[PDB]
């Protein structure tokens, strides 16, 4: 996370086997700059 | 060769013919680049303190059609070797950020290209007056120093001309240190840009540009070891695309001289761009090893292998730039005198 | 002139200006003539068997303003003669094809123009691996041959790019025999013909390009007499007009060589075109007779006139490829060092 | 350098490299203008009578980019010194009226303006024949003379074309003589001009082109005087504006050679338009105070300070010609061999 911007605050199981383009596409030039910061379930950051 | 050498003063007419091929996937440097340059050398000694002298190289390509004219000057000048003191010389010569850098551009055919041509002080171009100082001043030994100031080199145009003049991919100091093999050596430089250069065509805020650099010796008993690192701003060309707001050059070489003349070298440079502008960001201008090897039947002909193992991928980025990303082979036969 | 010549190396800086005038009615060729060469040869000896070498010849024309520049590269090679073995060399050289043609190119000033410069093999270009033989291996004697392998030399463009590169007027072995003064000598060559030069623009349905040429010479007691006889299938220039489909290019010398320095020739030489494209038909490329003489001052200065007595007429042909129909004269001085 | 000199034959290779910077307000001649030339001079002594005879004079621009070639020819023929009779040479050379005008064309770098290069006879350009006699036959001493023929050197173009042709800033006699220091010399000269250069482009109702100039010099224990005067009808360049219908030049130097190697020199120099085209009318195409010194480390080696000061105004006038009006200092090192 923590250098200038914000988090998709992600989970688990195969849901994100695809995670990808919104960080790179995302990025390509930069865009609303998405990290994502995954983990297990949504009750997060 | 040393032709000519009659009291005082003596000449050395020079030259080498490089019948030289390159394979490669790139065929923009595909195939035959025979090439040949001739030289002089000139010292008349004016005194025992005092000598003059003179150089002029110049390299004409021999890999084209009788229908096409080609080659350059290489080198121009004219300065007086004081004997304390130090030397002086006016002319079209190698900047001094080359006293180091050079520390490294000697691989059979690669190398030497982290930095080019009338390319401010870094290498070769016109207008340079250049101090010259050996062991600081007689008194200390295989320590010395090189201060050198170049005049702008503008347009050809209706709007800072200079008589003699250019594009741009077209419009410093150094000290270095001895004691047997080993060799330290720093050159720091810094060129006021023209407003040529600084007109968001395609890459520079140039305001300077500046070149910062320490490089590293070893030679003795056949090995040659050296590397040399430099950082930039504003003055790495990226292709055609104007210079590299920030850069960090790279380069180690390393090499055997066999007693019976071959001479296996391996090398690896690169060229990292930072912040650089126009999308693109952080991104290599150059990177490679170099592995190769030349033999010298004696000192006046030998043959070379060359091989650029290309480091780096192709992008809108290189491709904007026109870096060529492929590997190449040379092979060369050459004859000099 | 053998100017350097120290311990096993060698070195010949030559050369020559020649003051050179053209009448013609032809006021394309009309006029002051003059130009100038000059060029070295080098040898380095490695060893008894092997022994290494450098030529480099260049012509600078001599008859403009300093306004213009003009001058190009002529040969540039280096390679290694190997002692039973034979030489090889890399670089802008002659083309094979002119170990026999050359038997009957010597006239004053003009013939030799059956054939022209990055001509495929016939003569003069780029990229050339050349391996010669001398006595077949010093065991039968004045038979030799020559082997060599042109690599292509393509576009300037954006598809077949090479390197050093060209617009296409400009993209083999020969053996030949002895026994006092009588060669004999066929060359046989074959080259792909590129992309570019096949197309619809003026002529050649061009696959590979083919000459095959014998070659006839008697040469002792003053007497100098020759004749070269060879056809070639899509090689002759004819015109600016891209290629010739089959043509047969025939040429005989003769000349007396003068105790005193005169030295008179008289010779032929014509360029039959055979089924041409484009309308055309049969027609010749070159018609003339050649009669003229030069004089040896010494062997470093001489005149000569030379007369091609111009054999062709004016025709939407001759015309339309820009061959030159009438007669001309050269008149020249010229000292060679 | 006298290299070679073997059995009546002698060459020598020669040249030099001059690190030389222009100051000036004229961001057009401003900066630097390094450059260098080569030549050789040869003779093979034929007899003892006759001695034959090459000379060829290049230079190379050494203030550019190795983007960018430039260099031309500036002298290239051979001839033949008869014994009593004389010397003839065909060839690129300087002009008879140049036999005169150069009794004042010494200045360390300025001077030798108020004429050009491939500017009918007045100085160098391209199909020279020429007779020069020494001292009368041998027989009056001091006393010689010139005369000599240039060939047209027409268009490029499809109306009057030359082979070796040109542009038209770009399309003869003397006698002078010598007891002891004291020359005068007369020189005249005379040229059909070509169509290509009278058509109402610029300037000159050109029929001939002609020169009439005279000379003073004095030259002895170390005072160099001198002075040129002539005038000349339809010959004169007007900046890039076509000729000048009638025109006075003037020319003086004094010098004076110290020992020890620096010698000064003070020199005028002026060109009076008279009866310009195009408005204009009378006008001064040239005039300035030139004052500036050369210092001889040794016959081989030396620095050199020039100073136009420039003594014309700018006016719709010079301007159109494109005359440089502001003054320009130039500062040079050369070594020569």
């Amino acid at each position: 996370a923590s250098k200038k911007s914000v988090r998709w605050c992600t989970t688990s199981p195969a849901e994100s086997k695809k995670c990808a383009q919104w960080q790179r596409r995302m990025k390509k030039v930069r865009g609303p700059s998405v990290t994502c910061v995954k983990k297990t379930s949504r009750f997060e950051c | 060769a040393e032709v000519y050498n009659k009291d005082g003063n003596k000449l050395d007419l020079y030259g080498k013919v490089d019948g030289l091929h390159y394979f490669s996937d790139n065929k923009d440097v595909d195939g035959d680049q025979t090439y040949m340059r001739l030289g002089f050398k000139g010292e008349t000694q004016v005194t025992d303190q005092l000598t003059g002298y003179g150089q002029w190289e110049y390299q004409i390509q021999g890999n084209s059609a009788e229908n096409e004219n080609n080659s350059w000057t290489r080198v121009a000048f004219a300065g007086l070797k004081f004997q304390d003191v130090g030397s002086f010389d006016y002319g079209r010569n190698y900047g001094v950020v080359y006293d180091v850098t050079s520390w490294t551009d000697v691989l059979p055919e690669f190398g030497g290209d982290t930095y080019g041509s009338d390319n401010f002080m870094q290498q070769r171009g016109n207008g340079f007056a250049t101090y010259r100082n050996t062991d600081f001043f007689g008194l200390v030994d295989g320590l010395n120093f090189a201060v050198q100031y170049q005049g702008k080199n503008g347009n050809p145009s209706g709007e800072g001309f200079t008589s003699g003049v250019t594009n741009n991919g077209r419009d410093g100091g150094s000290i270095t240190y001895d004691y047997e093999g080993f060799g330290i050596g720093g050159a720091i430089s810094s060129s006021k840009r023209t407003d040529a250069q600084n007109t968001a065509a395609y890459i520079g805020n140039g305001d300077r540009a500046e070149t910062y650099t320490g490089g590293l010796k070893y030679d003795a008993n056949n090995i040659y070891l050296a590397a040399q690192y430099t950082q930039t701003y504003n003055a790495t060309r990226v292709g055609s695309l104007g210079w590299a707001n920030k850069a960090q050059n790279f380069e180690a070489v390393a090499q055997y001289q066999f007693d019976f003349g071959l001479r296996p070298s391996l090398a690896y440079l690169q060229s990292k761009g930072k912040n650089l502008g126009r999308g693109y960001d952080d991104e290599d201008i150059l990177k490679y090893v170099d592995v190769g090897a030349t033999y010298y039947f004696n000192k006046n002909m030998s043959t070379y292998v060359d091989y650029k193992i290309n480091l780096l991928d192709d992008n809108q980025f290189t491709r904007d730039a026109g870096i060529n990303t492929d590997n190449i082979v040379a092979l060369g036969l050459v004859y000099q005198f």
